[PDB]
């Protein structure tokens, strides 16, 4: 029982981190489009938007 | 080499004229200048100057092309047999000929050919000048100059072939139309067309009005259609278009044509490239265009809102989708706020039909990883022509350096050589593609190089726009990360979107298409039909965003089709006009809005087809969801098709309204206007795939398809027939389509070859007759696919039209010979036969090019520099292939269909499809052959040389006489060696001789085909429907062993081939007939002989069409006998003995006895069904589709199994089943009725008595049941478990476990095992009670019951008096009569059926022995028209028995005790006092044992159905009056039988009384239901069972209810 | 034993967490409506 | 094997909030470059 | 040696969390000053 009363801890860290990925997601959208709608006419770079592949 | 094209394929571009006119300095510009004149038009009005272009008359002879297509049409009909149609054929083509506007244009075709020929493909810059009639033409490198009069018009050379092409269509149109005419009910329409030619080409409008009027004539035809006939939606298409404000002529022109016939509107209407193409406006369409791709329609804050709905909709249907898949969600995180209904159903696995309507739930559940990215596309996808731009440094090589001089005052830095390559395929050659993970590594992390951001727009050509539609060519890495998006939502994401899954699976698409078709016509499901104009410069990032990030998401890919969903924006864009060049700064575009852009709001046309397939899908679904309607949203491209079902509380008019304005706000949210201009609702016209459908019934394309590496005829000769081929695939007719390709081939052939062969009638005979399957041109005749659809051997089709080529027309056998020159290999090739198990072994002389294979090949391998093609091609793939081909020739019986089905599924036939499709690339074939111009011109001399020497080939005599299928089967003999066997097909013309019943012998009938129409048919009904009806290889592999060892092949060759192939994979363990047929019933009765059935079908039905639009009318049924005796082959399938070991080896580098498991699989198969079809209701049971095709069977195979096994397995699954009383009520109501794939089966099945009395079940339950015919027999004993437990409750007992596990999926598989149990059961005679002129009256007569009871005796007993041995029956007499005579034995019956077998099928269904099976000739029957001798059922005639009821009974018969008949022969009365009852024996079922004598036998039957009716009494909304009458009978008999009177009428309440069921006269609660059961008669029958004695023992130990109903207080 | 002293500090690091958690949401909104109001 | 499950299941975590570590430090010059337009 | 490399683990992720928190931190007053921008 010892290992499944922290396994549900996990669980609700792992949660929070799906939570955390769904929000930035969001500002990452608002980001991009905004960098891209001062994109046309300009030589503005195509600055990334995810590190790599692992 | 200049002018290298034949045909337009480019937009007409217009600015390279204007630069020479002004600008340039170079040579070529001194001699242009010199030949304009002072009135030199523009090239934008060039179709203002070839419309006055005319030759003088018959200026080509083409007579004999005249005579050759009458025998030719005339050869192929009569092969067919077809020959009353002959006359018409043949006079359509000669008539379309002779007009002399039609051949004018004709004329006009062959001179722009002739023309386009002589230039194209030359070397010289410059070509005298070429007469055209009264045209100057002159050409200058790519420019060309035409001088009609004191007029220039200097054009480039795309014009002058868009005139060319112009023309030939015409051409096409005009012949087409005047053979199409010639064929209908309203025929000779040509008129019109050459009306509508001369109104057309009267227009001067402006150019950009006259492309108006031309792109909107089908349109405004459309709108027109759909005005005059729509009857519940209204409509205001043709409202929109402006053609009767501008060209008023076209509009009365075209109402006319409606006035006459819609579809004749419809289909003249359709051609739109009959008409000169535009050139592009590029300064204005460009400007537009770039303009057009970054306008913003809606803020992006409410795109990016609007965008999140359509995330929330797109998770939903997935949701969905994959839960109706797996029953199971997938892997999904619920957000904070999730709605517990989500979790539950999360939890639960389950999919609640409340979430369709609550999408927005949704917005809390985000989908998990559910896949990979397939960062490795198949070669399919890769190898293609697709141009493409290799980076940006090649920019500068779309464009004209003088040009760019001249336009900037500076020179433009090219380098010598373009910067990689031009094409998709030569990229992955130059092995650019081989680490193509890494290459889309930017894309990735999002931030593509600059080298991969720039796109070149291309304007498309053949379009009717001014101001063009651009389609974009996108560099390498772009092209490639399409691909791979592409691919991935096609294959992972695509097919769980539920809504949308249900519009690629050609099962669903094909049933709602056919349930459109029969729900149109008479009006309950209206489509409307949404076409988007800005669709593809349409969708912008916002609003696509949330769905990429999802996507994102899903597949583990991070900012992947994010990347793609922002990448315009930083993309340059230029347009590819040349001699327009934009500036160059440093090496780059510099933006101006007309020829480049830098960065752009959206990526264009042809990309990201998919993504925004699914987000229209997406807010088409969220706008009809609110709306609460029934859609089934239909289509891919930027037009879509809605389909909406009717409502039952609003009339379609508001439907449509309200679906209309949800489609404009939902449509406007995604900024996406939508205008009236495209947006059209009806119940009449509906369009998809390209084809217009008018009420249902598909518009014949006739008119349009027919008007549809280095040139060479054999290339132009296939492209004409394959279109033809997929004409005739359409809706087109076979016989227009024939005549039409039979006319363009002539042409054709005329155009290139010299006089001294076309002017050689018998020649070009001949050589149009000659195929390809024996080694000569592509023609339009020898194609049997024309009219059929399965595969089909050519040959005997081809030698057949020989054989009557020969015997009919002047043609010698030498002249066959000399046209064919065959020429047997000198060794086999197995390889092409592997490849076409159809073909022969012989030199394809007109093949443009063979063995190209081996070169394109060794091409490859070699001058590569690349990774995956030398992993490829590690060695020869072609020797490899010869090497299989030649281990595969070793089975012994040869089946070279095997062999292409053996190799198809081997890593050799992939190879080979790469190679080949390596060859369909255009100049990678050059790359090899290294110049085209001396190679035309070789190949063209070559053929010409072919066709004059007098030299024969093999002699071909013994080849053409008798019958072709052995034809056939000796020239693959002789051309092979060793006796090849197993593929050819009979030619179903030879096989068959089509006879019109009302003249034939009976010798004609021993062997035919019955055709029985309805009613007269007529032209009418043609056109009107009538009432009758990867690793996958590796599971084809398992499947096709499966199906190898069930039919016992266990070779260890086979075995160990297999296993080597999964090993290598890693395993280690019509529509043209249709319609028609639909008014026709058919039947089958010679039980002598799978695909080529269906063949024999259609020809019936082509011969029934062809008697039809000859001007003839069928009213009787026709035939189709049997000729060829020995094109009857008998098959006996034999072993696949390999011989030789195979030696192949592998790649590796490319990528109980059976019947009682039978019947109870046929138990348990059987009770499924019907559980579905109680279940469907009225409008769902005109499919005759079983739960699993239950019906591709045969009906000896289902008598092998013992029926009693069969009938155990259904009543124990019935009574296991054990559904409430719903679904038990529908089965009792619908099987005493016959309904679809049910009871109407079982009794398809059950007309052989034998199973009946050898039933087990049925002999014990025969004289338990009463039944009043065979529909009534069958019926009680497949109901018996839920009415008569008495008995199936004993038979319950057998049962076994392990049969129950026998799964269905191999349902197919204990049948093969059964297909030779045995021999199936007799039928045996059972006699009726027969009569002697001394006998012992023992009082039983058959038809007791019947009220011609005295007149069948009566009959019966003058028959035996005048000693007959042959008695005629007409279809008059009554049927259980002539039944009843039927069973006398010593007798012949000879019915006079006229043709029409329906009385006899009559008789036998009802007879229950095979006393009419035995005694009733059949061949003479069906031969018979009129008594010849004694007959029965006329009242008047030599040798007629007639029987004249007394009015007053004057005689008691010993026999019979009241005589209410006198019996007269040719006027004589026969007298049959004397006669006696004969002794009786085992007697047949007519006479109604069940109730037999012994009383017992109906106290028995009388309490069975007393207990079931209470039985049925407890059924909650059961209409049981039906079964009370049946009751009702059995206790008039009783009450006879105890001398109780017989009221007339009788009064029974029915009803459930204290959970009870009720059945009294007298009413005592008053929730019994009144039942009143009138007409009600003594049955004489009870008279024998009413023995004195015999009162008392009726009512010992019955029901009491029982005995009071039967007691009458 | 020695597995109590690794429970309570993961009870602090959930209170951190969600001490964190609302750090987001009340800046959600302002970076929400900053994207209207433009 | 759960607890080598398990700690696998936490390593994949900490990579993917290295992960949000260069993603949201990518979105720095993005932003600030913003500003320098400005 | 499972739970001392745990315990590693649960220090590394501890100072990552500190490196989250100071890094917001180096991020909330920059995204609210472009209010003040505004
Ligand atoms: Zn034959
Ligand atoms: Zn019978």
């Amino acid at each position: 029982d010892s290992i499944r009363i922290l396994g549900e801890n996990i669980k609700i860290l792992d949660r929070s981190m799906k939570t955390m990925m769904e929000t930035m997601k969001l500002m990452m959208e608002k980001v991009d489009l905004l960098y891209a709608s001062t994109a046309v006419g300009t030589s503005a770079p195509m600055l990334p938007s995810h590190p790599a592949p692992p | 080499i200049n002018r290298t094209d034949q045909s337009l394929k480019n937009p007409l571009l217009g600015t390279e004229v204007s630069f020479c006119l002004k600008s340039s300095s170079l040579p070529h510009h001194v001699r242009a200048l010199g030949q304009i004149k002072a009135r030199n038009l523009a090239s934008c009005d060039y179709y203002l100057l070839f419309r006055q272009v005319v030759l003088p008359p018959e200026v080509y002879p083409i007579g004999v092309l005249i005579r050759a297509a009458e025998a030719i049409l005339t050869v192929i009909v009569s092969a067919w047999k077809l020959d009353h149609m002959t006359k018409t054929l043949y006079s359509s083509v000669r008539y379309a000929l002779t007009n002399p506007r039609v051949r004018a244009q004709l004329e006009l075709h062959i001179a722009y050919q002739r023309i386009v020929g002589q230039v194209s493909y030359s070397r010289e810059a410059d070509i005298g000048p070429k007469r055209l009639g009264n045209m100057s033409l002159q050409f200058i490198q790519s420019l060309v100059i035409a001088t009609i009069d004191t007029t220039s018009c200097l054009m480039t050379y795309n014009h002058f072939l868009a005139a060319a092409d112009t023309a030939k269509s015409r051409c096409h149109l005009l012949i087409a139309s005047v053979v199409q005419g010639a064929l209908w009910e309203q025929g000779s329409f040509l008129d019109h067309i050459i009306n509508m030619i001369d109104i057309i080409d009267s227009i001067n409008l402006p150019h950009d009005d006259y492309f108006t009027i031309i792109k909107s004539i089908f349109p405004y035809s459309q709108g027109l259609v759909m005005g005059r006939h729509n009857v519940s939606v209204s409509s205001d298409f043709a409202s929109v278009f402006a053609i009767p404000e501008l060209c008023p002529q076209l509009d009365s022109l075209l109402k006319k044509l409606l006035q006459l016939d819609p579809v004749l509107l419809l289909m003249v209407s359709s051609v739109q490239k009959s008409w000169y193409f535009p050139e592009i406006r590029m300064v204005d369409g460009s400007r537009e265009q770039l303009h057009k791709m970054r306008v913003e329609l809606e803020t992006p804050q409410a795109l990016l809102s609007y965008g999140h709905t359509l995330l929330s909709i797109f998770r939903a249907e997935f949701i969905k989708g994959y839960v109706s898949k797996n029953a199971k969600w997938p892997p999904v995180h619920l957000l904070p706020g999730c709605d517990k209904s989500i979790k539950n159903a999360r939890e639960l696995g389950r999919w609640s039909p409340a979430f369709d309507r609550r999408w927005q739930l949704f917005e809390k559940v985000v989908i998990l990883r559910i896949a990979d990215l397939d960062m490795d596309p198949d070669f399919n996808d890769i190898v293609s022509d697709k141009a493409i731009i290799s980076s940006r440094r090649d920019w500068v090589f779309e464009y004209n350096a003088a040009a760019f001089w001249k336009k900037y005052g500076e020179r433009l830095e090219r380098p010598p050589a373009r910067s990689g390559p031009s094409r998709l395929v030569n990229a992955l050659i130059d092995g650019r593609l081989d680490n193509i993970p890494a290459l889309l590594e930017p894309f990735y992390r999002g931030a593509v190089e600059f080298e991969d951001r720039l796109t070149v727009l291309v304007p498309k050509e053949k379009e009717l726009k001014v101001k063009g539609r651009f389609f974009s060519k996108q560099t390498l890495a772009i092209r490639i990360y399409q691909v791979v998006a592409e691919a991935a939502l096609k294959n992972e994401v695509m097919p769980y979107l539920k809504t949308h899954s249900m519009t690629m699976s050609s099962t669903a698409l094909t049933h709602l298409l056919n349930r459109l078709s029969h729900t149109i016509t008479k009006g309950d499901s209206f489509v409307i039909n949404l076409d988007y104009s800005s669709w593809c410069n349409g969708f912008r990032p916002e609003l696509q965003a949330p769905i990429c990030r999802q996507l994102d998401q899903m597949f583990n890919c991070g900012y992947f089709f994010r990347t793609g969903c922002t990448l315009p924006c930083f993309t340059t864009f230029i347009i590819q006009d040349r001699f327009n060049p934009p500036y160059s700064l440093s090496g780059e575009p510099v933006e101006d809005g007309v020829t480049c852009a830098v960065g752009t709001k959206t990526m264009g046309e042809g990309m990201r087809q998919k993504l925004w397939t699914i987000l229209t899908s997406c807010w088409e679904i969220i706008a009809l969801r609110e709306i609460n309607v029934t859609f089934n949203i239909l289509g891919q491209g930027d037009n879509q098709t809605i389909i909406i079902h009717k409502s039952a509380s609003q009339n379609n008019q508001l439907l449509a309204e309200r679906a209309l304005g949800a489609l404009y706000k939902h449509a406007r949210l995604a900024g996406h206007n939508l205008k009236v201009e495209e947006c059209w609702v009806s119940d009449c016209l509906y369009e998809y795939g390209k084809k217009l459908f008018f009420r249902g019934v598909p518009v014949p394309g006739c008119l349009k398809q027919l008007s549809r590496l280095f040139p060479n005829l054999y290339s132009k000769l296939a492209c004409l027939t394959s279109s033809c081929l997929s004409a005739a695939m359409a809706d087109t007719s076979p016989w227009v389509a024939l005549a039409t390709g039979v006319c363009l081939y002539l042409i054709e052939l005329y155009v290139e070859l010299p006089p001294a062969i076309i002017q050689d009638e018998s020649l070009l005979t001949t050589l149009c007759l000659v195929g390809p399957s024996i080694g000569g041109l592509p023609t339009p005749a020898t194609l049997p696919s024309v009219f059929f659809r399965g595969m089909s051997d050519p040959l005997p089709f081809q030698l057949a039209l020989l054989q009557t080529l020969i015997k009919t027309t002047g043609v010698t056998c030498s002249l066959v010979n000399r046209v064919v020159k065959l020429r047997i290999a000198p060794y086999p090739d197995w390889l092409s036969l592997v490849t076409d198990p159809t073909s022969l072994n012989i030199a394809q002389v007109y093949r443009p090019e063979r063995q190209i294979r081996r070169w394109i090949e060794e091409a490859i391998a070699t001058s590569s520099h690349s990774s995956r093609i030398a992993t490829f091609f590690q060695q020869p793939l072609t020797e490899m292939a010869q090497l299989l081909a030649r281990d595969l020739s070793t089975m012994m019986p040869l089946r070279p269909r095997d062999m292409s089905a053996l190799f198809a599924l081997s890593n050799v036939a992939y190879g080979l499809s790469i190679i080949d499709l390596f060859q369909k690339s255009s100049t990678v074939v050059s790359a090899s052959q290294a110049d085209v111009a001396l190679e035309s011109v070789r190949y063209k001399e070559s053929i010409i040389q072919g066709l004059l020497d007098t030299t024969e080939g093999y002699n071909m005599q013994p080849y053409l006489e008798g019958c072709t299928y052995l034809a056939a089967k000796q020239l693959r003999r002789l051309t092979w060696g060793r006796d090849l066997v197993g593929v050819t097909m009979p030619f179903v013309a030879e096989q068959f001789h089509p006879h019109s019943s009302v003249g034939a012998k009976a010798e004609l009938y021993l062997d035919a085909i019955i055709y029985c129409p309805q009613e007269t048919l007529r032209s009418h009904h043609l056109t009107t429907r009538g009432d009758q009806p990867a690793a996958n290889l590796v599971k084809d592999t398992l499947v096709l062993h499966q199906w190898y060892k069930v039919r016992k092949v266990t070779d260890p060759h086979l075995n160990t081939l297999m296993a080597r192939f999964l090993l290598e994979k890693g395993y280690t363990s019509t529509g043209y007939v249709n319609i028609l047929s639909t008014w026709l019933r058919f039947s089958s009765d010679y039980l002598h002989s799978t695909i080529h059935f269906q063949h024999v079908f259609t020809y019936g039905c082509l011969y029934a069409d062809s008697v039809i639009r000859s001007g003839g009318v069928i009213s009787t049924p026709y035939l189709l006998s049997a000729s060829c005796k020995t094109c009857f082959e008998k098959i006996d399938s034999e072993e696949f003995v390999l011989a030789c070991e195979p030696q192949y080896r592998g790649a590796e580098w490319l990528i109980f006895d059976p019947c009682v498991s039978a019947s109870y699989c046929l138990g348990i198969l059987i009770g499924k069904s019907f559980l579905v079809d109680i279940r469907a209701s009225g409008h769902d049971i005109m499919e005759q589709r079983t739960w699993a095709n239950l019906e591709r069977f045969s009906v000896s195979d289902m008598q092998k199994l013992p029926w009693s096994i069969v009938i155990r397995s259904l009543w124990r699954f019935l009574i296991g089943a054990r559904l409430l009383q719903f679904e038990k009520a529908g089965l009792i109501r619908m099987l005493y009725a016959a309904t679809g794939p049910t009871f109407s089966f079982l009794m398809k099945v059950f007309q052989d008595s034998a199973l009946l009395m050898d039933c087990a079940p049925l002999d014990r339950l025969s004289p338990r049941i009463n039944f009043h015919s065979r529909g009534d027999l069958v019926a009680k004993l497949v109901l018996l478990p839920f009415i008569n437990p008495g008995i199936v409750e004993i038979e319950v007992s057998g049962i076994n476990s392990k049969y129950h596990a026998v799964s269905e999926a191999n349902m197919d598989l204990y049948i093969a095992a059964a297909k030779s149990v045995g021999v199936k059961p007799t039928q045996f005679v059972e006699e009726t009670n027969d009569f002697t002129a001394r006998g012992h009256h023992h009082g039983c007569y058959s038809l007791s019951w019947s009220k011609s009871r005295n007149q069948s005796q009566v009959l019966k007993m003058v028959v035996r008096k005048l000693k007959l041995c042959v008695l005629y029956i007409y279809p008059t007499v009554d049927p259980a009569v002539a039944l009843d005579l039927c069973h006398l034995p010593a007798l012949t019956i000879i019915l006079v059926l006229g043709g029409d077998p329906a009385y006899y099928e009559r008789l036998l269904e009802m007879d229950l022995c095979g006393a009419v099976s035995s005694r009733v000739d059949i061949p003479h029957s069906l031969a018979a028209r009129t008594h010849r001798g004694f007959a029965v059922g006329p009242d008047a005639g030599p040798g007629v028995i007639r029987l004249d009821r007394l009015e007053s009974v004057c005689y008691a018969h010993p026999c019979l005790e009241e005589l209410e008949f006198n019996a007269y022969l040719d006027s004589e009365l026969v007298d049959i006092s004397d006669m006696c009852c004969l002794p009786l024996a085992t007697p047949c079922k007519a006479l109604f044992r069940p109730i037999y004598r012994s009383l017992q036998s109906f106290r028995l039957a009388l309490m069975d159905n007393y207990s079931f009716v209470m039985d049925l009494i407890m059924i909650r909304g059961l209409d049981i009056r039906p079964h009370l009458e049946e009751f009702d009978e059995l206790l008039v008999v009783g009450q006879h039988i105890l001398g109780q009177p017989v009221l007339v009428e009788v009064v029974y309440y029915v009803g459930v009384v204290r959970k009870r069921p009720v059945l009294a006269r007298h009413p005592w609660s008053a929730d019994l239901k009144r039942i009143t059961v009138g007409g009600r008669a003594p049955c004489p029958s009870a008279a024998r069972l009413r023995d004195e004695d015999c009162q008392g023992s009726l009512l010992v130990g019955l029901p009491a209810g029982l005995t009071q109903l039967l007691i009458i207080d």
